């Protein structure tokens, strides 16, 4: 898992060097924004329930052939729209988390790490969260400087996808 | 009263003049006003769908809807739906002037001789405030969810 | 009976009721069959008491476990003797009428005691309640209940 | 290798739901620690070669055996390894320093380590000995105050002992 | 009947029994004294109410004036007759102790 | 600080049909703030005072008593 | 601690006598300390209840034995979370100075508490004896002086 | 009062001698006696097993004896143990007098003021008094224990 | 109760641990200690000098110590100087555990009853109180006299 | 501050709590400072007594007015000795950590006394309170609201 | 206390509290740190110093047999109870630092007591010197001999 402390870790490590100033100042960045990140983490906690239920609806509104068709791919049935809240909310967890943690790392680990394994077989196809996640980016609501670091993870998740 | 005839009669009790802090606190009123009409509109939005989500959150498939409970009888749940409509609605008026004197003066004013006369259980009522509350400051954010949530433990509080 | 009955009309100014008088003459009356429940008691000492002991450790065996209390065999030996005491109180208790021997002898500071020993207190009273059973199967049937009723102040005064 | 931001994670994703603002405010002591943290740990390894080197000279003033021929740390080769092993354990020490919690030391410093020492023959608790004679010498230039202003750095300070008392237990 | 009588002061002062309600007895030197019949009863009962357990159930969480009647209803067991019974009782209770 | 006490108060009322043998003859342990009125109730009952004993107490204590 | 001088001086009409409060200030002055320690029982509860398992149950293996009360898995869990709940108490006893706190909700009413559930009550004081064995090695000297001060009065308390 | 002491008192407030019917009720109270002293003494024998597996029935494991719960607190639950072994014992004390005046007069007299006051929840006190009345019919029999029912429901009816 | 004791309340109920928040209160506590105890023991150096200036500053020379108002009689005055000095005592409680639930327990319980069946003026009790507040404040200074002014501030507004 | 936490304890059934052991270990750590305090006080007995005196009849010239208790010499020098007792006795209260010693030796009965003796109360009070303002004078700061704490408490009790 | 035994010898004599009475007070708190010590590590297992001390000095005798003065339950438990006395008021003692408030709580009216109730006093000897070593090897040396000093004096007292 990574972490900008654990940056300055691991590449102190292989070298077999002590931390030196050039792995601190790695770690006082962290701290500069700790506070800025933060302010986007409970910007997303706060509006948990809004943010799924309303991404949820906006895939259906560009895509009403999910809705529709019968299969255990789409959610025509109602543990296909039960399982839709599984994927959205487990996705606005980890961008809570990615937030919290500084970095890329458990969004590395938990999302994005077998993610183009699973849509080839499962027929997920990932044009579905790409705009379920712009939904997000647009409304969430979040002012300032915590507004554009919660845009970062977003669309990191969104070239993992893509 | 408001907060601000509450201001006027504080100062007028000692026959002083607006003072400073008064005007502070005018100021400071003044510049609450902006959420707290928002907060108001989108409390007045949606009031049915709070009731009912405070109901399906504490009071609903317990023993008080079963028979025996005090909500079992059809127009008992609907003398519940309207003493928690009242609650949340008194609730927006003290929220809105900043005072919460209508709350001592239109509702909490002899309701434990009356909740203590009906038989009617005064813990499942503070819980049913209680999920009001939690749901009152999910939808309308926590920085006015704040305020509708003093005034709801205001009326809570004053019950027990 | 008599101890019981002269102290409760002397708590009153007056002297014994025609009812306890009558209470004295049945206990009298009685008091025969109550030796000859003592004299079955006093001769089947020996087995009785190894039967609870053992229906107790049928029952509860956290005491003989090596964390309880009546582990090896001078603990079980002294188990077996506190059961003995306890039948022996009971038979007290028949042929006196009264449970006031039962209670100042073995009753009234019991708990502290156990407390202070380590020893469980709901093990005794089950070994007590397997003295009951035991002493109820060799009596005759209502003697039994007459002899069961005194173990079951004992049982219940444990607890 | 873990952190004080990650482990607050692992364990509020075992749990599968959202950090509480319950819980972020207690984060938001950290991102004030890390001023205190992050020199702390510049502190130490900025006279590490002098901790190790004077307390060099503690186990071996209190047990003479190691250099008496025979010994365990006789040779030139095993007193050299002596020092290679008497600052190993304060890069892992500084590691969970300034991660703020010891999965790093658990897993390359202490995982295993007590099994090497019934392996080779050199002894085990005796390397307990001389760990946590670093330490009076690790919090005791750690906490003085030279240039720096005023703070209160003892809670943090508590921590750096903490650390070595785990690390010296689990060896010896 | 001395157990007894211990026991019945208890229910008397505290309308349950004491000891499920402290922590330890407190009142080992208080039987002692009573078993050995070296106090009479009415100094047991006096002793009952210094005791700070007596304090915490019966005027930590009451006024004074409910002090006054729950404490002549628990030693004199009846309420105060005159205004100027509970007067005297309020100086008592003013310029001292309980 | 404690007294033993012992005294005998007889019955100038009606006579009663109960004891009160520990009631007319006792020896009891009373405080020393408590001993004043209740060697004055005594008093007023009109009955003799036979002992009087400093059970704990010593004399001429200025602190601690 | 302050409601103990407030009651203590509140039984008497007089003030508070300014012994008391150099005492108070004496505790005020301590809080931190204080503060530092129930912090540093608080996020180690895990390791603590754990390592009071472990010399617990090697202690005493009857609540093991499927005669004692703790057998089983959710038995198990329910005494790991007696001991979660008296270190809770412990770290509220420690924070408030004086014992009045902990003794209200861990101390008053245990006995018979404990008596009716079947539980000794030597297995819960030895239990919190392992919890302040493993917070003694947790905590420095003078912090493990100090919390195994109202360890040790919960451990005199259960017995 | 008893079941003597009520006839005799319905024959006194007339004036009436003992009439035939009345010898039946007294006659009927002399037979049934027999089973009354025995109920009596085999409850008197382990009346803190009847509560613990009263509680073990109805309230342990639930949300009561966990936090937020009534009986979370020690002294709490110290309490519960005494209220039950009170219901248990005056039980008791009715079924061998054979009259539930003494319920009427001892029990239930302000009782439920009490537990509207400290916030004790009624329903559970009522399944555990329910809880008892099944444990105490299963462990006398169900000769007495249809009269040991009779004087726990009437606890528990005048409890609701 | 206290405030820490508040505060480990208020986690209690909940089955909360300790988080930072009750952990800054009880610093801010431990913090204002200080002061606490020192405002305690000036206040308790010379309260009869402080109620003998409140009743020259408000109740002396009115109509209230004439005959016909309720200081006449040597007896209520007496009476009045005590009720004085209980409310300055119990302000002092309240100031130094910093929580004001001793003087809704103590003072404030059936208080209003008893100055209304005696027929004692409440006006001129607030009046007093409000003057006993003034010197106190003025005598200890202002950054304890707030404190001490909340509470008798308190009791004046439980009063009336 | 042993002797008022024994008898406390001794209220209670059970032993010394560990916040007042705590009490009992930061009074000994301050005791040496409390010492140092008393020799002051004990080392400027004559220069303290005249001044709090004399700033007494600054304030109060009544005592020493002919209608006045302190008339003559003999009168005011017993009242310098009345201020000494005093001063003596405050230096008992600060060594100790109690008041119990200015309590049960000038404190508990004064009030009959010097109804008794013809003399003010609160005369004796404005000497207390001119004596605790020259020991603040003389002593170190936190140290004199040490001193004139228990001054104070002296000055409270008085009147 | 020791220290109210200083004030009340300076007070006798009429003098202050100068160098020599200073010099003991100083001592007092230098021992009074250890004492708190060995009050918690007392107060720790009361319990078990009594269960060991009977243990090794009154089981299995002829005081424990039928016809004996231990033998009943209530007797047991008296006995028990007095031994807790015993070493509570030997802890009070110890912190005291003075043996006026025990001799005057217990030695008062315990030998007339024992003497009416016939019970034997070399056994109670026996049974002080047993809570004595056992106190001795549990707590430590100096403070174990500290806690002898107390406890001697008991058993000096009831002989
Ligand atoms: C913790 C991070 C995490 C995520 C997000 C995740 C998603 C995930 N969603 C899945 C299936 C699914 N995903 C969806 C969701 C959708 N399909 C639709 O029709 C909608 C367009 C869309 C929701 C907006 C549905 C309906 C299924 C079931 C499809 C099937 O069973 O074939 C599956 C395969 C089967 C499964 O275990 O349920 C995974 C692994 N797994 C993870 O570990
Ligand atoms: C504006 C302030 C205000 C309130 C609150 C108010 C309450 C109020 N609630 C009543 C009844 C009732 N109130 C309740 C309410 C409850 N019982 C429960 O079990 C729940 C805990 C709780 C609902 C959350 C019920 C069930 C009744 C029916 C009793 C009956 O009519 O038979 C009645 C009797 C007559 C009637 O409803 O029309 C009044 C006056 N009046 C007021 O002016
Ligand atoms: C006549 C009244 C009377 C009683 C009841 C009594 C009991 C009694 N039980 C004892 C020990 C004991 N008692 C037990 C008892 C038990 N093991 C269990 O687990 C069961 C619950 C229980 C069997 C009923 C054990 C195991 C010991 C040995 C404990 C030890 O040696 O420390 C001892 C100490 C050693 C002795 O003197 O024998 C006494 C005095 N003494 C009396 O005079
Ligand atoms: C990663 C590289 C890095 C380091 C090393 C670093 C350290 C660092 N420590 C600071 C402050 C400080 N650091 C300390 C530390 C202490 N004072 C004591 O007396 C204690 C003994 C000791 C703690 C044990 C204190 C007291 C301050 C005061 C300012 C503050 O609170 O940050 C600050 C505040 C800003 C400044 O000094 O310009 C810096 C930069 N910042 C960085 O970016
Ligand atoms: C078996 C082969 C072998 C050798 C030779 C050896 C030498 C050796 N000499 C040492 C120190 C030392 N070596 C010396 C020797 C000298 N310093 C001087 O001032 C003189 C110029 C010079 C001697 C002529 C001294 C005085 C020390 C102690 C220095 C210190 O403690 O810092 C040390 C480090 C500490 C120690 O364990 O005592 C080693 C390892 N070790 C080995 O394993
Ligand atoms: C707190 C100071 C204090 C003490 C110590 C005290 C002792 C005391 N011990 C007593 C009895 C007793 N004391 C014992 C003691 C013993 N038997 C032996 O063989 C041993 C030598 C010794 C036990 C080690 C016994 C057996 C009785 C009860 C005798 C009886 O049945 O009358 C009694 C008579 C009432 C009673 O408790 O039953 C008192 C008052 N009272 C006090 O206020
Ligand atoms: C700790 C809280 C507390 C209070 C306050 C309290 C008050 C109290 N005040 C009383 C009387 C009184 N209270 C007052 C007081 C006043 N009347 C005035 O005119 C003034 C406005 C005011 C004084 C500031 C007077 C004059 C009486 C005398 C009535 C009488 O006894 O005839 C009485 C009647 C019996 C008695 O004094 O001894 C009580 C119980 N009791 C308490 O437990
Ligand atoms: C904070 C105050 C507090 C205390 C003290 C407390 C005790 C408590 N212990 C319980 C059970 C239990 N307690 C234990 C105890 C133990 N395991 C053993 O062997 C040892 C003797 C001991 C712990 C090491 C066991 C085994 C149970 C389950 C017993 C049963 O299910 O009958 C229960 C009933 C189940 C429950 O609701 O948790 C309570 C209420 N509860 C509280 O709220
Ligand atoms: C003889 C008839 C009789 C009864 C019943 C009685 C009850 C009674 N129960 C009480 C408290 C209590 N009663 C309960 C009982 C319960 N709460 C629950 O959650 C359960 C449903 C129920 C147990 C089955 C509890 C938990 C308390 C504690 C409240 C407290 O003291 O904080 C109190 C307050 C003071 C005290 O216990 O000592 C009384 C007077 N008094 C009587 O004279
Ligand atoms: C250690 C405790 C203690 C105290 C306080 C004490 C006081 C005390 N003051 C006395 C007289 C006196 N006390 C005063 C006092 C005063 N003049 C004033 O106006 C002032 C208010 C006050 C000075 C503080 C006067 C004027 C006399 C002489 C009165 C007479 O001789 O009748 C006397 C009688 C003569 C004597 O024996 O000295 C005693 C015993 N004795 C004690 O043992």
């Amino acid at each position: 898992v990574k972490t900008p402390i654990t940056e300055a870790i691991a590449a102190a490590d292989t070298q077999g060097r002590f931390l030196g100033n050039t792995e601190l100042q790695s770690a006082r960045g962290r701290y500069e924004r700790a506070a800025a990140s933060l302010e986007a983490a409970r910007g997303l906690t706060s509006n948990a329930q809004r943010l799924i239920d309303g991404a949820t609806q906006a895939v259906y509104q560009k895509f009403p052939y999910t809705t529709q068709t019968p299969g255990p791919q789409f959610a025509a049935d109602s543990r296909g729209k039960s399982k839709c809240a599984r994927d959205v909310g487990h996705y606005l967890r980890i961008i809570t988390y990615s937030l919290v943690a500084g970095g890329t790392g458990p969004l590395d680990e938990y999302l994005i790490a077998g993610l183009a394994e699973i849509n080839s077989t499962f027929d997920l196809s990932p044009s579905w969260y790409v705009e379920a996640l712009k939904h997000i980016k647009a409304n969430h609501g979040l002012s300032g400087q915590a507004a554009n670091e919660a845009n970062t993870y977003i669309d990191y998740a969104i070239n993992a996808l893509s | 009263q408001d907060a601000i005839t509450a201001v006027i009669n504080s100062a007028d009790v000692q026959g002083k003049y607006l003072d400073t802090a008064a005007l502070e606190k005018l100021k400071a009123y003044f510049s609450t006003g902006e959420l707290r009409v928002r907060a108001a509109t989108t409390i007045s939005a949606n009031a049915a769908a709070i009731v009912k989500e405070a109901v399906a959150k504490s009071l609903l498939y317990s023993d008080i809807t079963r028979p025996g409970g005090n909500m079992y009888t059809t127009r008992r749940y609907a003398a519940c739906i309207r003493d928690l409509d009242y609650y949340l609605r008194y609730a927006t008026y003290a929220m809105l002037a900043g005072d919460p004197s209508i709350l001592d003066e239109r509702v909490l004013n002899g309701l434990k001789e009356t909740y203590n006369s009906l038989g009617v259980p005064v813990g499942a009522t503070v819980q049913a405030i209680q999920a009001i509350k939690e749901v009152t400051a999910s939808l309308v954010g926590a920085d006015a969810g704040k305020e509708m949530g003093i005034y709801l433990d205001y009326i809570s509080s004053g019950l027990s | 009976i008599v101890t019981k009955s002269i102290v409760n009309a002397d708590a009153e100014a007056r002297y014994l009721s025609p009812g306890e008088l009558d209470r004295i003459k049945s206990f009298v009356a009685g008091g025969q069959q109550r030796l000859r429940i003592a004299q079955a008691l006093t001769d089947n000492r020996e087995r009785l008491v190894k039967q609870a002991g053992d229906q107790l450790f049928q029952k509860r065996p956290d005491v003989v476990s090596p964390g309880g209390n009546a582990y090896g065999q001078e603990m079980t030996a002294t188990c077996l003797r506190d059961l003995d005491y306890y039948l022996r109180l009971v038979t007290y208790g028949i042929v006196a009428g009264d449970v006031t021997p039962i209670e100042e002898i073995g009753v009234i500071g019991v708990r502290e005691m156990y407390k202070s020993l380590g020893t469980p207190i709901e093990a005794v009273g089950e070994g007590v309640r397997a003295l009951k059973n035991a002493a109820s199967t060799l009596l005759s049937a209502e003697d039994a209940a007459e002899a069961g009723s005194y173990f079951d102040y004992v049982v219940g005064a444990l607890q | 290798t873990l952190d004080v931001f990650t482990k607050v994670v692992s364990q509020a994703d075992s749990r599968g739901e959202f950090l509480s603002n319950e819980q972020l405010d207690a984060l938001a002591n950290v991102v004030k620690e890390g001023n205190k943290r992050l020199d702390v740990v510049n502190r130490i390894t900025s006279n590490a070669s002098a901790i190790v080197t004077n307390a060099a000279r503690a186990l071996f003033e209190e047990q003479p055996q190691l250099i008496a021929p025979g010994g365990n740390a006789y040779t030139n080769r095993r007193m050299a390894a002596c020092l290679r092993d008497m600052e190993i354990i304060l890069r892992y020490v500084t590691y969970a320093i300034l991660a703020g919690d010891a999965s790093v030391l658990d897993d390359r410093c202490l995982n295993g380590l007590r099994e090497t020492y019934q392996a080779l023959g050199t002894p085990g608790s005796s390397v307990a000995v001389g760990v946590q004679k670093m330490k009076d010498a690790a919090v005791g230039i750690a906490n003085d105050p030279n240039g720096i202003t005023k703070g209160d750095c003892s809670q943090l300070i508590s921590e750096v002992a903490s650390y070595f008392d785990r690390a010296a237990a689990a060896v010896g | 009947a001395i157990k007894t009588l211990i026991s019945a002061a208890y229910r008397q002062i505290f309308e349950r029994d004491i000891a499920p309600y402290i922590a330890q007895n407190e009142f080992s030197g208080w039987e002692s004294k009573l078993g050995n019949g070296e106090i009479t009863v009415k100094e047991f009962i006096e002793g009952l109410g210094y005791s700070n357990l007596y304090l915490k159930e019966f005027y930590t969480p009451y006024p004074n004036t409910k002090v006054i009647e729950l404490g002549t209803k628990h030693f004199l067991g009846r309420a105060p007759i005159d205004q100027a019974e509970i007067r005297k009782y309020n100086q008592i209770l003013a310029t001292q102790g309980i | 600080r404690l007294f033993k006490i012992t005294a005998l108060v007889p019955s100038l009322s009606r006579t009663r049909t109960q004891r009160e043998l520990q009631n007319t003859y006792f020896t009891k342990l009373v405080p020393y703030e408590n001993w004043f009125r209740e060697q004055q109730r005594i008093q007023k009952a009109g009955g003799k005072i036979i002992k009087v004993e400093l059970a704990t107490g010593k004399q001429g204590t200025n602190a601690g008593l």
